[PDB]
This record gives structure tokens, sequence and C-alpha cells, in this order.
């Protein structure tokens, strides 16, 4: 709940974007 | 003219601080670390206050 929220700040870091939204997404989908 | 005989026995006993340990300190530190978890909640959420 700290992760997803509207605090008008920052941007998702690509390094941990590939680690989660890409790799961990495929790992979780299977 | 009137004296009586007394024989005193001082029984000295010490308490065992184990049963009263867990029942006291454990819940305090528990709610303490739960509060620590509570700080991680962002002020914007509003659920932090209810927390």
């Amino acid at each position: 709940v700290r992760l997803v929220h509207k605090q008008d700040l920052q941007r998702p870091v690509p390094d941990w974007l590939r680690h989660l939204v890409l790799d961990r997404i495929a790992w979780i989908l299977c | 003219s009137n004296s009586y005989a007394e024989m005193k026995f001082y029984v000295i006993i010490r308490r065992r601080p184990l049963f009263y340990a867990v029942s006291l300190l454990l819940p305090s530190i528990f709610l303490m670390v739960v509060d620590i978890v509570g700080f991680c909640l962002p002020p914007d959420s509003g659920e932090r206050v209810s927390f």
C-alpha cells in the first residue's frame, strides 16, 4: 500500500521495473 | 512480673520472575513493533491515524 499510491512524486526505476513488471511478472504468470 | 517465651521463625521467600515475564514484556514489545510497522504507512493514506 506504500508502493501503490498517489503522492505526486518520482517515477518507476527501470532497473527494478524489469525485475518486477517483466521478470517477476512472467515468473508469477506461470 | 510476667514474662513469656517467644520463638520466632523468619521465612524468607523470593518470587520467580518467569510467569510474570512473558505476560508483561512480550505484549508491550509486540504492540511496539506493530506500531513501528504502523509508521511505514504514508500520512496521505489516512488509515495511519486509525492505525
